[PDB]
């Protein structure tokens, strides 16, 4: 239904890192409950990791409009902060 | 040397200012304590989990102690517990004195442990912790300092550390290790060692029992004298024992006065029966004096 994004200011190991907050609003009636919504989001999160630029972490938030609840993916699998 | 920083407009902000300021404030606090207390340093808490002694492991649970050089260790509020002591190398012994060791300061810097090895142990460790801001509603990770504490045995070389006794382990009848029922760390707070509180409680009981027996009998010089001595002491000793939360020095003086008086009529004890106060080794002070008092009183 909608796509929006925000800048993220976050800390890790005493350092200040930049990232991107990707928020997508979904109509939950298009999915077979959380099972499908989650797996869809998991794929999207992975895709974003492969699309987003360097020195940027990305998180995905999916909002289930009929309820207002959301599922958040807050993780980073990239090697980082080598020194 | 301590270099108090000069705070002024245009001055640079530097980590040295903060470190020196902290040193000054500790020094000042120590100075105040010494106005009334001969030996401000000592143990406040030395609680161990002894359920693991059957498996050759000594694990501290809560340690609070002020070191000889003003350093304050507080497990409950600021410091981490030391690693568990492995007693498997104590197999050939029947008695071990365990002390808490703290590395001493490097005058020329390099006090913080950066993960490297060196001939002289580092004193401070850096850790990352989550701290809540008191004023608002937010949290962040900050760097904090912890002391590099560890448990060591008295029979080991301890030159590089300041040490303070915390527990003593002795072989039991079953060949198992257990905590010695009669061990007293150099105390800063009376409640730090239940063993002493128990003996003190017995003394108080006996004093009251004897005083009542004597009082009911009211050539009478000995009777009146003894009652006077006991009646004078009771109101003070009582309070000191009801609230066992102060430096033992205060108790020592009071007990010494009582023993001093009683020895006047006693014949079977030496004039110098009352022991000197040895802060470092309470075991050579309290149980002696208390045993003396019990005998003087029973007589």
């Amino acid at each position: 239904l909608a796509v929006q994004h925000h800048r993220i200011q976050r800390f890790e190991k005493g350092f200040l890192l930049r990232g991107l907050d990707v928020e997508v609003t979904l109509d939950g009636n298009g999915f077979a409950g959380e099972g499908d919504i989650h797996l869809f989001g998991e794929m999207l999160n992975r895709f974003l990791a492969l699309y987003a630029d360097m020195n940027q972490f990305n998180q995905l938030t999916l909002i289930v409009q009929p309820e207002g609840k959301c599922i958040r993916w807050k993780e980073n699998h990239n090697p980082r902060l080598p020194g | 040397k301590i270099y108090r920083p000069l705070w002024e407009d245009g001055a640079f902000l530097m980590p040295q200012q903060f470190q020196q300021q902290a040193a000054w404030d500790v020094h000042l606090a120590d100075s105040v304590a010494r106005m009334g207390l001969a030996h401000p340093w000592g143990v406040v808490a030395a609680e161990f989990d002894d359920s693991l002694l059957p498996l050759s492991r000594l694990n501290a649970t809560r340690l609070i102690v002020r070191f000889p050089d003003g350093t304050l260790i507080d497990t409950e509020r600021a410091d981490n517990l030391p690693p568990v002591c492995d007693l498997s190398t104590v197999s050939d012994r029947s008695l071990v004195d365990i002390v808490l060791a703290l590395p001493l300061l490097n005058a020329n810097g390099g006090n913080l442990d950066n993960g490297s090895e060196s001939e002289r142990p580092r004193r401070w460790k850096s850790e990352r912790v989550n701290v809540q801001e008191l004023a608002g509603h937010e949290q962040s990770e900050v760097a904090v300092l912890r002391h590099n504490l560890t448990l060591r045995m008295a029979h080991q070389e301890n030159a590089a550390w300041l040490t303070c006794p915390v527990t003593r382990l002795v072989r039991d009848a079953q060949g198992q290790w257990c905590r010695d029922p009669r061990f007293i760390p150099p105390l800063l707070t009376l409640s730090a060692s239940p063993s002493l509180m128990t003996e003190l409680a017995e003394l108080l009981h006996h004093l009251q029992a004897r005083r009542q027996r004597l009082m009911s009998m009211r050539a009478d010089v000995s009777l009146f004298w003894l009652l006077n001595a006991l009646n004078s002491a009771e109101p003070v000793l009582k309070e000191l024992l009801d609230m066992p939360y102060r430096h033992p020095e205060l108790l020592y003086r009071e007990l010494a006065r009582l023993a001093g008086s009683l020895l006047t009529f006693s014949l079977e004890h030496n004039v110098d029966a009352v022991p000197a106060y040895h802060h470092e080794t309470p075991e050579n002070v309290f149980p002696p004096l208390l045993s003396l008092l019990n005998r003087l009183l029973e007589a």
